C-alpha cells in the first residue's frame, strides 16, 4: 500500500458496479440437493455479505419474451421527458432558462418530474444531452435559438423580458434559424462546454448554484404578433450515449418527487 | 599556445522551484562529504512524506447515548476540515501548498458493555445529506456497528469532487460528510451503564502537492 | 493562433529607484494572458498585448505563461530582485507578505549587472480547477470562478546602487509571453484596461 | 547570396511561423537536475532569442480531455458571426452592401464586432468567405440575390433606393431565385472574382477603398407589401477552407473592438 | 466439511510512527483507485523533502560602507539560527522534528560601482572567533570580494560540531559563524556613490530527520 | 548532486589537507627554459590559486641530511610538554 496503513485483515472490494444485466435469461437446478449456504450469514462484516443469496430449492426461471431490453439508462432514458415551458406576451420577448441539475430548485422554476428523481441518483455528471423543442401556436413568427455556456454575460434566468444582449454576441457563439411555419421542431444536441470537469447535482450551500450548471438555451422571437393566438413553445430532455454516470446515490424520497 | 581560463559569468543553479539566473558567477567550491551514522543514535526511518500525511488522526469525540431516538444523526462532520487544524502534523506539508488531491481512509471504533443492544451506522457522503434516504444508505460503501459481534469496521473511499485540486482558503463544498445514524435504540435495564464511547479515526491516502504559496 | 501568443509583448513598466527600502513592494501583477495596461495619448490609442486578444474570444484557458523582465541598466549599476510567485485569485490582502515568508513559495533571483537582460521566467499551472474561466464577461464577484492563478510581486530584494553621473532608476519591462495554451468554447468580449 | 550584400555573422530564420500546435498532449521532467539554460539570455540577438523558455523543473501537464480542437483558425472562424443587416421601406427598394475589409470603416457603415478584429490580424487574404442569410418578417414577398465583383457599375453602397440596373445586368452575372415562404434562409458561398492578387483589411490613403474590397452581395425584393409588418434580412460571414494566411500582424487596440 | 471464516481479531496497520494494534478489528474495505490527472493542471514536480528543504535563503541585507576602518567586522550572525524563523519553508519540516544533521552551503553577493574600490573577506567558523587571527584568516575556506573581477562566490563546508545530531530547544554553541570582515577601506572621491549592498544566501545540505516531537 | 543547488562554474576542492610531506627530498630543472606560469595568477578564484608557485628558473635543493623527520605530530608532539 502506498500510504502505510497496515491491518490485520484484508478489505475485499465493496458494492461492485452492475453486478447483472436484467435480462432473465440463460447465461437443472440453482438451488436443491447442495445445500443452502446462503441462506444464514453475517451482514455486518462485507465479506461473508458477499455470499450468493438463496433459501429454496430452485431452477431457472428461463429465457425473456421481449426483444429489447429495459434495463440499461441508454435506452431507459432515451425516451425523452418534460423540462419546462413558457409562452410570449409582446413583440421580441427573448425568453432565457438555464438547466439546473439541483434538487434544491422546485418545479416549474428548476427540475419537473422525471428529471428531478433521475438528476439526483447519481453525483456527477459529465456529458451531452438531446434537446428537442416544440411550437405550437400562432403562424408567421420569426425566431432563432443558440447556446450559451456558464460564466458568461447573459440575460436573466427564468424571465421573460427584453434582450439586452445583441446581434453580435448571440451569432458569434452558435446559433439556427428557422420559421414557425415550416417545420415547427427543432431536434438538437446540448454539447458540454464547461471548464469544469464534471457537474454535480444534489448540493447545497454557495457551490449548488455554482457546480452543478452547465449549459443555457435561450430563445428570440420576432414578427409578433397576428389575430389573437397562444404561441407556447416546449423543451424535453434525453440523455445521449456520449455522457457517462458515477458514485451510485440513494433515491430521492418520497416528498420530493414532483411534477409541474 | 597557452590559454588561461576564467570565471563562467551566467549559471543557472538552485532548488527545485526557487529558480535564480546570475550574470556574476563563481565556482561553488566544496569540502567534505555528507558523513552517515554508524552507530545510530535514531533506530527508526528519518521524517518523510509517506510516514508524516498518511496516519491515522483522531478527528472528534462524541458519546452515543441512551436517550437517542431512532435514524438520530450521532455524528455531522467534515472530514477534510477537521484534519485541517493546528493540532496535527498534516497541517506542516500543507501551510505551504495550496492544491490538495486525496483519497479518504476511515475507520471508526466503538465500545458496547455486551448487557447492552443496538446497533449504529456508518456512511460516507459526498457533498451533503440535501435529499438522500435514511433507509437507502447502505448503497453508500458504508460498515454496521453491532452489540453482538463487532466493534471494528473501515472503509475506503476515493476522491469524489466536482473538480481535480482542492482549495483549502475558500472551499465551494464538503468534499465528503461523515454520517453516523442511530440504526437501533440503545437500550438498558437496571444497573447497566448508560453510556458507550465513540471515536473517529481519518487519515488522508494519495496525496499530491501543487504549487506552493508566500502566503499561510 | 500559435504565431500571435508565444511572441514577446509588452503588458506594463516599473522601474527600479533608488530611493526605497529593502523588501518594499514595487509592483504586484495578477498572472493572467489578460493582462494589459498601456497607452497613448497620441493618437488615441489603448495599447493591447497579442496574447490578450486572442484569449479574450473564449470562455476558458490553460496553460503556462512565460514572463520576460528586461532590464536597460548601465553596465554600473547593481542590486537584486526576487520574482516570486504568490498563487491564489486575484483578490486577496497581497500586500502584507513578509519577505522571508515570500521564501516558501516558488521563486528566481536574479543580478541586475551583466551582460544578459532578459530573465525569462515561466508561470506553472497552480490551480484548483483544470478550467480557468473568462469571469471579465460578467461584472459581479463570484467564488469559485477566477481568472488569475498566481500572483507576481517584485521585491526590492536589494537596494540600488549607482556612480553619480547616471540616474537614479532602471527601468524594467514586462513581456508576455505562453507556451502549452489551450482555450476552448468561444465568445466576443472587448477586455478593459487594468489599472491594477 | 543573389544581392552580394556580406556580413560578419549569419543572420538566421526569424519569428518561424506557426510554432506549435495547441492541444495539450505528449508528442519524466521537462526542466529538473538539468539546469534551466533558457532561464536567463539575451532577447537583443535573435539568435539567442530562440532558446526554449524554463525557469523551474517541471514535467507534462498531460493529454488535453476534449475531442474537438479549437486553436486553429480552420475551427474557430468556422463559427459565423454578424456582417450587416437592414430593412425595406417601400415596393422593390433593392438593397445593396459591399464588404469591407478596412478598419477605417466604422460599423454598421463597416465590419462589426468579431470580423473587425479578425480581418485586421492578418495582411492579405486571397479566398472565398460563407455567407448565410436569414429572411424574417413578412409573408408572400419575392426576391433575388445575385454577386457583382469589383470595377462594375453597380448602384451605390449601403443606400436603400430604386436600382438602376435592369434583369439583363443583374442575371448574366449570376444569381439566385427563391421565395419567403417556402424556406426563408440561404446558405451561399462567396467566391473569389478578383482581378488583383490579394485584398488587404489594413490600409489608409485612396489605395484603402481600391486594394480591399473583394465582393459585393445585393438584393432585390418584390410583391411588397402586404399588411404592417416588417421584413428585415439578416447577413452573417464565416470563413472557408479554400483561404490563406499571410504575414502575422499586430492585432486592434481597445479602441477599435466595437460592436453594433 | 464447509467452514465459515470469521473476522480476525489482531491487526497491526497504521502510519510509520504511529503505531496501534487492535483486539477488535475488521476487515478494511477499498474501492476504487489514486487517479492520475493527464491533462496536467500543475507542470512542475509535487512539493517534497528535495526541492524544499533545499533552496537559498536570504538571512541578513547589510550595507558595506566607505567609513569602515580596516579589519572591521561587517557581518556577525548564526546561519543556522537565521534559518530557523517563521518566515521561510524550511520552518514547516523542522517543527515537528527535533534532531537535525545537514551541512551548510553559502552564495554571498555584493554589487559594488566599478568607480570604488576594496576588497572583503567571507570565512566559515565553526563555534566563534574566540582567539582566531584576522591575518591568518585563510586557512579557513573563505572567498575574497574585489572590485575589479568578480562579485559572485560560494563556500561548501561539512556539519562541523562536537556531536552528530542537532537540538534546537537549547543548542550548547553555534554550529557555524559566517563572518564578513573589511580586507581593503572602500575610498571615493567626488561624486561616487557612498553605500554598496550586501546579500548572503545560505541553505542546507543533507539533512536528516529523526524523533518527532509532539511539542512547537 | 542531492540538494539540487545548480550553478554555471564548477566548485573543485579546496584547502586539499597535507599537500607536502617536509622532508627535502627527491620524489634536471624545476623551472627553466619552460616558461613560469604561476608567476602571475588570479588569487580570488580558487581554481586558478591552485597553480604551481614559480618565479625564478630553479633546480632541486637537494636530499636533507638528517635521519629523523621533524614535521608531522605523532613526531613533534611526543616530546612532551
Amino acid at each position: 500500500d502506498d500510504s502505510g496503513g497496515f491491518s490485520t485483515t484484508v478489505s475485499t472490494e465493496q458494492n461492485v458496479p452492475d453486478p447483472q444485466v436484467g435480462i432473465t435469461t440463460m447465461r437443472m437446478d440453482v438451488s436443491g440437493v447442495q445445500a443452502p449456504v446462503g441462506a444464514i450469514t453475517t451482514i455486518e462484516d462485507p465479506v461473508l455479505a458477499k455470499k450468493v443469496p438463496e433459501t429454496f430449492p430452485e431452477l431457472k426461471p428461463g429465457e425473456s419474451r421481449h426483444t429489447s431490453d429495459h434495463m440499461s439508462i441508454y435506452k431507459f432514458m432515451g425516451r425523452s421527458h418534460f423540462l419546462c415551458t413558457f409562452t410570449f406576451n409582446s413583440n421580441n420577448k427573448e425568453y432565457t432558462f438555464p438547466i439546473t441539475l439541483s434538487s434544491t430548485s422546485n418545479p416549474p422554476h428548476g427540475l419537473p418530474s422525471t428529471l428531478r428523481w433521475f438528476f439526483n441518483l447519481f453525483q456527477l455528471y459529465r456529458g451531452p444531452l438531446d434537446l428537442t423543442i416544440i411550437i405550437t401556436g400562432a403562424t408567421d413568427v420569426d425566431g432563432m435559438a443558440w447556446f450559451t455556456p456558464v460564466g458568461l454575460a447573459v440575460d436573466t434566468p427564468w424571465v421573460e423580458k427584453e434582450s439586452a444582449l445583441q446581434i453580435d454576441y448571440k451569432t458569434a457563439l452558435g446559433a439556427v434559424r428557422f420559421n414557425t411555419r415550416r417545420t415547427g421542431n427543432i431536434q438538437i444536441r446540448l454539447p458540454w462546454y464547461s471548464y469544469l470537469y464534471a457537474v454535480s447535482g444534489a448540493l447545497d450551500g454557495l457551490g449548488d448554484k455554482t457546480d452543478s450548471t452547465f449549459g443555457l438555451v435561450s430563445i428570440q422571437i420576432a414578427n409578433y404578433n397576428h389575430s389573437d393566438e397562444y404561441l407556447s413553445f416546449s423543451c424535453y430532455l434525453s440523455v445521449t450515449e456520449q455522457s457517462e454516470f458515477y458514485f451510485p446515490r440513494a433515491p430521492l424520497n418520497s416528498n420530493a418527487m414532483l411534477s409541474t | 599556445e597557452q590559454m588561461i581560463q576564467s570565471v563562467d559569468r551566467t549559471a543557472v543553479t538552485g532548488a527545485s522551484y526557487f529558480t535564480s539566473v546570475d550574470q556574476s558567477s563563481v565556482h561553488t567550491a566544496e569540502v567534505g562529504s555528507h558523513q552517515i551514522e554508524p552507530l545510530k543514535t535514531s533506530v527508526d526511518k528519518p521524517g518523510s512524506k509517506k510516514t508524516q500525511g498518511e496516519k491515522f488522526f483522531l478527528i472528534h469525540s462524541a458519546r452515543w447515548l441512551t436517550t437517542h431516538a431512532l435514524f438520530h444523526e450521532v455524528a455531522k462532520l467534515d472530514v477534510v476540515k477537521l484534519l485541517y487544524n493546528e493540532q496535527f502534523a498534516v497541517q506542516g506539508l500543507l501551510r505551504y501548498h495550496t492544491y490538495a488531491r486525496f483519497g479518504i481512509e476511515i475507520q471508526v471504533q466503538i465500545n458496547p458493555t455486551p448487557f447492552q443492544q443496538g446497533g449504529l451506522i456508518c456512511a460516507m457522503v459526498p457533498g451533503d445529506q440535501s435529499y438522500g434516504s435514511i433507509a437507502s444508505l447502505t448503497v453508500y460503501p458504508h460498515g454496521l456497528l453491532n452489540c453482538n459481534i463487532n466493534n471494528v469496521v473501515r472503509i475506503k473511499v476515493p476522491f469524489i469532487y466536482t473538480r481535480g485540486a482542492y482549495h483549502f482558503k475558500d472551499p465551494q463544498y464538503p468534499v465528503w460528510e461523515l454520517t453516523i445514524r442511530v440504526w437501533s435504540e440503545l437500550n438498558i435495564g437496571t444497573g447497566t451503564s448508560a453510556y458507550t464511547s465513540l471515536n473517529v479515526l481519518a487519515r488522508f491516502t494519495d496525496l499530491e502537492l501543487h504549487g506552493l504559496t508566500p502566503l499561510s | 493562433f500559435t504565431t500571435w501568443t508565444s511572441i514577446p509583448t509588452l503588458a506594463a513598466q516599473f522601474p527600479f529607484n533608488a530611493s526605497d527600502s529593502v523588501g518594499q513592494q514595487i509592483k504586484v501583477i495578477p498572472v493572467d494572458p489578460y493582462f494589459f495596461q498601456m497607452t497613448n495619448t497620441n493618437p488615441d490609442q489603448k495599447c493591447i498585448t497579442a496574447l490578450a486578444s486572442i484569449c479574450q474570444m473564449f470562455c476558458f484557458w490553460r496553460g503556462d505563461l512565460v514572463f520576460d523582465f528586461q532590464v536597460f541598466p548601465t553596465k554600473y549599476h547593481s542590486g537584486r530582485l526576487l520574482f516570486c510567485f504568490v498563487p491564489g485569485n486575484e483578490l486577496i490582502d497581497v500586500t502584507g507578505i513578509t519577505l522571508k515568508q515570500a521564501t516558501t513559495a516558488p521563486c528566481a533571483v536574479m543580478d541586475i549587472a551583466g551582460v544578459q537582460s532578459t530573465l525569462r521566467f515561466r508561470v506553472p499551472w497552480i490551480s484548483d480547477t483544470p478550467y480557468r474561466v473568462n469571469r471579465y464577461t460578467k461584472e459581479a464577484h463570484q467564488k469559485g470562478e477566477y481568472t488569475a492563478i498566481g500572483k507576481l510581486i517584485v521585491y526590492c530584494y536589494n537596494r540600488l546602487t549607482s556612480p553619480s553621473n547616471v540616474a537614479h532608476h532602471v527601468r524594467v519591462n514586462v513581456y508576455l509571453s505562453a507556451i502549452n495554451l489551450e482555450c476552448f468554447a468561444p465568445l466576443y468580449h472587448a477586455m478593459d484596461v487594468t489599472t491594477q
